[PDB]
RNA sequence: CAUCUCAGUAGGAGCGGGAAAAGAAAUCAAUUGAGAUGCCGUAAGUAACGGCGAGUGAAACCGGCACAGUUCAAACCGAA
RNA sequence: UUUACUGCAGCCUGUCGUUGGGUUGUGGUUCUGGAUGUACAGUGUAGGUAGGAGGCAUCGAAGCGGGUGCGCCAGCAUUCGUGGAGCCGUCCUUGGGACACUACCCUUCCGGGACUACGACCCUAACUCUGAGAAGAGGACCCCGAUAGGUGGGCAGUUUG
């Protein structure tokens, strides 16, 4: 075979605690904990991944570690009158996945950028860690790119925000066709938030 | 292993820079890698400051399976600078050692002792 | 009345444009076919769910409106 | 309001994850030196069921020492030695099995070496607390996420014809 280095990488993520990368895992995490919520980098962590989702080497692409807890919708237990169904919180979880949560907190980072997508990198018994894509619309030299100068239309906006990046169409159900997303295309909200 | 010392490392770069005037190298990992899995590969430079280490990781076990010398060099910015280019570079191979072919198997016999 | 219903309603938070979302099948079919998405009609109060109670409740096929297809990651080249 | 019905928090506890490294104690994982297998008597230990008979040997076959595998201080294995002929059975030692040196996987044999689930101990290196820090104290516990059971008028949905 002649495969080129990055699907070496892949390969070493593929079962990390079986490779190289869980000591590198080891040693990444207490720095990662030392970090705070969302943390930029220079050089993304999976370089394969990064670039199979859209990641470039120019101006205008950032690369950024975002922090999540674990485990679901931390609710708090009503105080006025349920029926028994809506009484109970705690084995809810959410609907809101953890790496969108992470795409969003990135996003609420960067204001004038925009998320393109984002990957797994890291977690254990307290977070969970994502790397998250954002493009600088503004930038010429993401304007000049015809691959990515559809990020500077009125409607690429708040990608993150409004669903529609990977994870967020992952979660509204849109993430296969046919039977099943009878409720969930073209939106969630189209079907009275039904689907899902 | 133990460290390379430093003369062998500098005959290294000398001869990639004398493979960069007259011979051909193939400067970055993609590069570097393919060269290694084509057998073309007669020198492997990696270098040693690489964040993260998934760049250049699998560049010795694959090239002690072809069977391709290499050797570390100690960090990317004078490696980028042996092969005549502006950025960094985590690997380079040599794929033609043009005037150091003597001396990239010099370097050879003394890798594969050293171990 | 507790599952159910009321109803993902009311209300809340975030994003956001003249529209938004969806969108070019790891689809729907059935013995052999079709061919992105949206919206309308119908299927149909049918299938399905349900103290199988009260109730809740599709989709495909099919007929229309309008029609549109493509860009990356990688292989090969290596700053072109 | 409560030992009404039905739930939900909080709390207790098991399991999984976080979560690593050593020491032993527990099961077989995996297999070398022996096929170690034997009512009755044996020239002889079914050399696993067997081409129901047919190979070796002074260039090796024994009656002996605590008898190296084993065992009824017999006898197969040639071994530290010295003694100077073990057969195969159509005279089957009238068979629980009756027997040729012919790739033994198989109730043994304890180097059980190697991964493994439970438990006990230790280490620090993750992790936690203190400190501005050097560091000190804990430590794979605790916290935390998830799941399983309990307790639970703390709460809250009703019922009480
Ligand atoms: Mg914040
Ligand atoms: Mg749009
Ligand atoms: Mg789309
Ligand atoms: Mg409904
Ligand atoms: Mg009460
Ligand atoms: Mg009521």
């Amino acid at each position: 075979m002649v495969k080129s280095f990055y699907g070496y990488v892949r390969d070493a993520w593929k079962n990390p605690d079986e490779t190289y990368v869980n000591e590198l895992r080891w040693e990444r995490l207490q720095v990662w904990r030392k970090q705070g919520s969302v943390t930029r980098i220079e050089r993304p962590t999976r370089i394969d991944r990064a670039r199979s989702l859209g990641y470039k080497a120019k101006q205008g692409i950032v690369v950024v570690r975002v922090n999540v807890r674990r485990g679901g919708l931390g609710h708090v237990r009503p105080n006025r009158g349920r029926r028994t169904q809506k009484m109970g919180k705690n084995k809810v979880s959410g609907g809101m996945s953890i790496q969108r949560i992470a795409e969003v907190r990135a996003d609420r980072r960067y204001p004038n950028l925009e998320v393109l997508n984002s990957y797994w990198v890291g977690e254990d018994g307290k977070h969970k860690w994502f790397e998250v894509i954002l493009v600088d619309p503004h930038h010429p030299v993401i304007k000049s790119d015809k691959n990515l100068n559809w990020v500077c239309d009125p409607s690429s906006r708040g990608r993150a925000t409004r669903g529609k990046t990977s994870a967020g169409r992952k979660g509204r159900g849109m993430a296969t066709r046919g039977k099943g997303t009878e409720k969930t295309r073209p939106s969630i909200r189209a079907y009275k938030s039904r689907g899902k | 292993k133990f460290d390379v010392p430093e003369e062998l490392t500098n005959k290294a770069l000398e001869a990639l820079e004398l493979a960069r005037d007259t011979g051909k190298i193939k400067k970055g990992t993609n590069e570097a890698t393919k060269a290694i899995e084509r057998g073309n590969a007669k020198l492997v430079l990696i270098a040693e400051d690489i964040e993260p280490a998934e760049i250049v990781a699998h560049i010795g076990p694959l090239s002690e399976e072809k069977k391709a010398p290499y050797i570390f060099i100690k960090n990317q910015k004078e490696l980028g600078a042996a092969s005549g280019l502006g950025v960094s570079c985590a690997t380079v191979a040599i794929v033609d050692a043009g005037k150091a072919a003597e001396m990239v198997q010099d370097i050879a016999q003394k890798l594969e002792a050293l171990k």
